[PDB]
RNA sequence: GAUGUCGGCUCAUCACAUCCUGGGGCUGAAGUAGGUCCCAAGGGUAUGGCUGUUCGCCAUUUAAAGUGGUACGCGAGCUGGGUUUAGAACGUCGUGAGACAGUUCGGUCCCUAUCUGCCGUGGGCGCUGGAGAACUGAGGGGGGCUGCUCCUAGUACGAGAGGACCGGAGUGGACGCAUCACUGGUGUUCGGGUUGUCAUGCCAAUGGCACUGCCCGGUAGCUAAAUGCGGAAGAGAUAAGUGCUGAAAGCAUCUAAGCACGAAACUUGCCCCGAGAUGAGUUCUCCCUGACCCUUUAAGGGUCCUGAAGGAACGUUGAAGACGACGACGUUGAUAGGCCGGGUGUGUAAGCGCAGCGAUGCGUUGAGCUAACCGGUACUAAUGAACCGUGAGGCUUAACCU
RNA sequence: AAUUCCUUGUCGGGUAAGUUCCGACCUGCACGAAUGGCGUAAUGAUGGCCAGGCUGUCUCCACCCGAGACUCAGUGAAAUU
RNA sequence: CACAGGUGGUCAGGUAGAGAAUACCAAGGCGCUUGAGAGAACUCGGGUGAAGGAACUAGGCAAAAUGGUGCCGUAACUUC
RNA sequence: AGGACCGAACCGACUAAUGUUGAAAAAUUAGCGGAUGACUUGUGGCUGGGGGUGAAAGGCCAAUCAAACCGGGAGAUAGCU
């Protein structure tokens, strides 16, 4: 109710950048190893988003050394640190599961320019 | 301690600084007044009768108007009791806040659990499903045996069966106080406690510690 | 599974003890045409609260 | 368990359902009150009065969505001209459900969903 | 019960013997009769000749 | 989420293809085994000259699992299959030189430093 | 005049002759690790390969993979591989029909629960005027498992190798309870793509049907694989055992008098039910303060008047629910629908314009639509009434006022 | 071995593990040459074993759509005793 | 039995399709002689399912899966 | 050309589930085999009970088969209940 959105409200942050799926973004978060903290990105392909206030989140899939990672950060949280879209996706779903299925040429999104 | 009574808002999260989501369940604690003080000479024993919310003034009955007006309070919700020990002390028409947790760490949640209706033995006591395939006849989901043969020739009591399931009072122990909003009347304690959005929630301090 | 021993008709009747009907506590009058009728629901001539719903 | 669930299923599936909404729907357009049974009414209401909602507002893309929930142009044709300018001013509630009885032939609990301003 | 005990008796009774000589290892076995106290002397003697039998061959060895 | 018959790629060189988890160790009716839990495993695919042969039985580490790992915050990272580390029965050391694909944060304990320190990638 | 069977499955329940965990004695017990016996039944006590298998062997685990009873528990619970009919074949026997604790391939497993029992859920009356609540706790149930790492400490012990007791912290396995904030599943009630065909006169745009036609996403709810929590600590009395003081028996002696320890067992402590606990308990509050007549004259029956507190009924309903029941609400109202705003999901609707020969693209436009969600809103439906429930509540004896 | 009791014979293959399967061996309880012997392409709703795919068969079940079961109105059995 | 059974011949529209298959339709004929609710267990008939993938079981039973046309290409063995 | 191939009608009946006081005294649903032949089907005919007929199962001969049904001998006999 009110009182749960008010709860979130002073929680969300407030220069969350706007992205949609097929965008190519950049996300550093915060890695902590022993005592020294640092920043790791992950970019990749922002295939599925959910917008849920405080809770949302959204899902980034990349090929690393030949393997296929997906990341699914949430939003609001303090780990992570930043968000940057590197790249426009011009794509027609809301979510792009159908990218787990191809690689390489086969999984080319076209660019959205405008 | 004696505990409070509260309304199971809803279920949230908690950021840390440290990047640790808590899940917190939100408990509006409002003020909770005292309507009876029980003792030894009267009751044989040593309670607080306490009240809170608000309820309509044409449903309540006279006998619980009277038994407010005594008091001198305004007619709550419902009424709970908790038991005293020696050193607390309380008077009738005093008013306690969510602040009687600031200083603790864990509590036990007291509510009625979300009713399931009539559930049969796979969901209620986890047994498990016969094949369901190789033959099996009509006998997927049910039971099994329930018993022996001629001895004993009955059925014991306690036998796991198919029944109502829920909606009967559960506590949860060792909880974590997470935050006290005296301000809001606001309770966050970590994890889960029983009872659906809208329910009432008895918090006390934790009995095991 | 069936009986093994003929039940009582005083079996019988313990077992309908409990299979008697209820009558309808009150009827309300209507306010403008007088008639009875069920509570909540409209009189037989139409009429429900006083006002001539269903002509007819 | 149907814990927060809306909608009744009326020993119906789901496509049967659908039709019998839209045919009782076109009828209650027509005729301004019919006679069916109490869910069938209750349920009759998040039907119809969405529909009234719709032809508030009279434009092309409305009309085809009108047609497209109740497949009857002279249905369509009557709620655009006359049923959203009589409910211009009603924020909702345009039906009111009228217990009436009992059906002979199986006791059914019967009701008259009528028009508010009929 | 021994393999494909054919009737109600043969299906109920635990007529197959098998000895297991621990220091050892070898077993023997026998089921050829519907009665234990005779399959089981038959087991015996099959097992003091298994026995007999090791030690001839690591002699013969 | 690895458990018995469940076929593993390697991430390693010490030369299997192809491993199986025959058992899920650590505990009575341990179901399954996530990133960072060790597994028996027989190997059903190995390269001609490899260090490992078809039909040995050793010990693995699952360091890639396609139900994925959860950090505290409510993240979960999810890989597009299921890649363990191969270790001996004994010193539950690996045997492999290198090792292939990325790897999580949940080895970093000091059993699983060689693996960490070779890792191409932690995530 | 019929008591169905091996094994498996599902569900168990008890014993103790204890497999693990707990306590102890002796040791050919240095430590670690064992042997053996005593006490202890609280909990726990594998997955696979082969075989119809029980058994067993084997692989790999585990703290451990206990031994048994229960019609060798359990087919009106399931199965039907073995067994066990009728078909057929091999070996073998018989001249033959046929036969084989020889083998081989195939071969119908019914029952709507009356009673007891058990799991849940109501109705009636009682509890001594009626009623609404909150309790007490006689009693009953649930729960009770354990690994590994680290510190103590490379200490005690040991020639070395190795390596503790006691005590403390962390983190797991299995199990259980709750919950849906997260991660997911589902989501034929939301959005979209698309095949065939039919229809809405046609175009365009839509609808029907094809398993939701096939699909792709997905709200609420439910839910696990998801994530919170639990097993305890403590106390009492003890078991085996260890003792203290101490005679009988000038010594000795744990015992006879007296005294102290002593375990997952017991009884509590923790959670739940619980006054039909007929031994029906306690506390708080509310309501009812009329007349008359008879009889067999009393815990008697009428008559009129009166109808309270409250309940029930009806209606709108509910994360409550098979029906009952339970909860919320009924105009002095947010109970449901609608409506409004938001959210969420889907993915840029139609119509128009432009580009293109055209399929189509672009713009308008993140557009359109959007269930169960959130915040509001009396527009619709929750009607005045009526119904049940009474009129001060027995006797005896005490104590106190009187 | 559709035949072998002993017997899960022994050895090889296959599996982490194989009383089944495949290849040998010969010690044929109790094969054997038209109540034919030994092969054999093709064929088989034929028996056994193995692999790939595929999956709720299973770990371990969850949700959903319908027909019942449940309630109301009408009609209205049965075995058994 | 107004019974999901059996019962010979003849006729043979459209679109897609090789088709008398199949889908939607025409002419024509029907909605199957108890309904109304609700939306428990459990049974029946379906849909979907994280990770795994025969670990199930006597046995892959059941289910899932494959599926058209054209072209490329295709092993042992063979009675060719 | 073919007791050829694929696959509807047609003929059958291999698996499972359902049903088992059934919708049905042998079926339904999803699959399955054959489908120019030793095929299938309509109408009529013939073979008769120790008889027929049988690509053989003691199968079939009117829901009856190691000797059909109906009537008679007949109140067979029953050291049995
Ligand atoms: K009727
Ligand atoms: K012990
Ligand atoms: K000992
Ligand atoms: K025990
Ligand atoms: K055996
Ligand atoms: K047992
Ligand atoms: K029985
Ligand atoms: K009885
Ligand atoms: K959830
Ligand atoms: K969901
Ligand atoms: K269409
Ligand atoms: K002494
Ligand atoms: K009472
Ligand atoms: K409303
Ligand atoms: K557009
Ligand atoms: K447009
Ligand atoms: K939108
Ligand atoms: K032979
Ligand atoms: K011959
Ligand atoms: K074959
Ligand atoms: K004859
Ligand atoms: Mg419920
Ligand atoms: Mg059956
Ligand atoms: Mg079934
Ligand atoms: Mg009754
Ligand atoms: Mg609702
Ligand atoms: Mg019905
Ligand atoms: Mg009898
Ligand atoms: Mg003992
Ligand atoms: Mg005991
Ligand atoms: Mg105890
Ligand atoms: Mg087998
Ligand atoms: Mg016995
Ligand atoms: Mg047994
Ligand atoms: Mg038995
Ligand atoms: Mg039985
Ligand atoms: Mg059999
Ligand atoms: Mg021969
Ligand atoms: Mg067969
Ligand atoms: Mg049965
Ligand atoms: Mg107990
Ligand atoms: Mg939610
Ligand atoms: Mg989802
Ligand atoms: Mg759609
Ligand atoms: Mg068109
Ligand atoms: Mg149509
Ligand atoms: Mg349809
Ligand atoms: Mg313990
Ligand atoms: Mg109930
Ligand atoms: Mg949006
Ligand atoms: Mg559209
Ligand atoms: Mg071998
Ligand atoms: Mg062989
Ligand atoms: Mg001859
Ligand atoms: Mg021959
Ligand atoms: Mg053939
Ligand atoms: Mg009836
Ligand atoms: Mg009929
Ligand atoms: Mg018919
Ligand atoms: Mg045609
Ligand atoms: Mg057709
Ligand atoms: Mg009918
Ligand atoms: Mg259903
Ligand atoms: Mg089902
Ligand atoms: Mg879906
Ligand atoms: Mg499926
Ligand atoms: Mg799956
Ligand atoms: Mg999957
Ligand atoms: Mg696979
Ligand atoms: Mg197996
Ligand atoms: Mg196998
Ligand atoms: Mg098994
Ligand atoms: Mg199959
Ligand atoms: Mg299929
Ligand atoms: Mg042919
Ligand atoms: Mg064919
Ligand atoms: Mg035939
Ligand atoms: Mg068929
Ligand atoms: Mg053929
Ligand atoms: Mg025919
Ligand atoms: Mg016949
Ligand atoms: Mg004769
Ligand atoms: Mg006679
Ligand atoms: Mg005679």
């Amino acid at each position: 109710s009110n009182i749960i959105k008010q709860l979130e409200q002073e929680q969300m942050k407030q220069d969350v950048p706007s992205f949609r799926p097929g965008d190519t973004v950049e996300v550093k978060v915060w890695v902590v190893e022993g005592s020294k903290k640092r920043l790791q990105a992950f970019e990749g392909v922002v295939i599925a988003i959910r917008n849920r206030g405080l809770h949302s989140a959204f899902t980034v899939r990349k090929i690393s050394n030949g393997e296929g990672v997906e990341r699914v950060f949430q939003t609001h949280s303090p780990v992570v640190d930043s968000i940057s879209v590197k790249r426009r996706g011009a794509v027609r779903k809301a979510k792009l599961y159908y990218l787990r299925e191809r690689t390489g040429k086969a999984a080319r999104i076209k660019e959205r320019l405008n | 301690m004696i505990g409070l009574v509260g309304k199971k808002v809803g279920m949230t999260r908690i950021f840390t600084e440290d990047g640790v989501s808590i899940p917190v369940t939100v408990i509006e604690v409002e003020a909770n007044r005292v309507t009876q003080v029980k003792d030894l000479a009267n009751d044989g024993y040593r309670a607080i009768q306490v009240t809170t919310g608000a309820k309509k003034a044409n449903r309540v009955t006279k006998p619980e108007a009277g038994h407010f007006a005594k008091a001198g309070v305004e007619a709550g919700r419902g009424l709970w009791e908790f038991r005293l020990a020696e050193g607390e002390e309380f008077t009738v028409g005093q008013s306690i806040s969510v602040e009687l947790f600031a200083d603790v760490k864990k509590v036990d949640v007291t509510g009625t659990s979300k009713g399931k209706g009539f559930a049969g033995t796979v969901k209620r006591w986890n047994f498990r499903t016969q094949d369901a395939t190789h033959g099996n006849s009509l006998s997927h989901r049910v039971p099994g045996s329930i018993g022996q043969n001629q001895t004993p020739g009955k059925v014991f009591k306690g036998k796991k069966m198919a029944g109502q399931m829920g909606n009967e009072r559960v506590t949860v122990q060792s909880l974590d106080v997470v935050r006290v909003d005296a301000e809001r009347n606001l309770l966050l304690v970590k994890g889960a406690v029983p009872g659906a959005t809208g329910s009432d929630l008895i918090v006390k301090p934790a009995v095991k510690a | 599974a069936v009986q093994q021993n003929k039940p009582t008709r005083s079996k019988r009747g313990m077992r309908r003890s409990h299979d008697a009907l209820t009558a309808v506590t009150s009827l309300s009058v209507d306010k403008t045409s007088g008639e009875k009728h069920l509570r909540h629901h409209i009189t037989a001539d139409g009429y429900y609260r006083g006002r001539k719903v269903i002509a007819k | 368990m149907r814990h927060r669930k809306s909608g009744r299923q009326l020993n119906r599936n789901s496509s049967h359902r659908q039709a019998m909404f839209r045919n009782m729907a076109g009828s209650l357009v027509r005729h301004e009150i019919i006679k069916t049974t109490l869910p069938k009414a209750k349920e009759l209401r998040r039907v119809v009065e969405p529909l009234i909602t719709l032809a508030k507002t009279d434009s092309v893309a409305n009309r085809r969505l009108a047609f497209a929930r109740t497949r009857d142009n002279e249905i369509v044709a009557k709620l655009f001209n006359e049923l959203g300018p009589r409910f211009a001013s009603r924020a909702g509630g345009y039906t009111r459900i009228l217990k009436c009885g009992f059906r002979a032939g199986d006791n059914a609990p019967m009701a008259y969903i009528e028009l508010v301003d009929r | 019960r021994t393999s494909g005990a054919g009737g109600q008796h043969v299906n109920r009774t635990e007529s197959a013997v098998r000895i297991t000589h621990i220091p050892t290892g070898i077993v023997t076995q026998c089921q050829n009769d519907r009665s234990q106290h005779k399959n089981k002397d038959q087991a015996m003697k099959q097992m003091k000749a298994k026995l007999y039998e090791l030690e001839m061959q690591k002699k013969n060895a | 989420m690895i458990q018995e018959q469940t076929m593993l790629n390697v991430a390693d060189n010490s030369g299997a293809r192809r491993v199986m988890c025959i058992k899920v160790l650590g505990g009575s009716h341990r179901r399954y085994a996530g990133v960072g839990d060790i597994i028996k495993i027989t190997i059903k695919e190995a390269i001609p000259r490899g260090k490992v042969k078809k039909g040995d039985v050793l010990k693995a580490v699952v360091v890639r699992t396609k139900k994925g790992v959860r950090r505290p915050d409510g993240s979960v990272i999810r890989f597009d299959g299921n890649a363990c580390v191969l270790l001996n029965n004994n010193s539950e050391q690996p045997i492999g030189t290198r090792i292939f694909g990325p790897v999580t944060r949940e080895l970093r304990s000091e059993k699983f430093m060689k693996i960490i320190s070779l890792a191409p990638e932690v995530l």
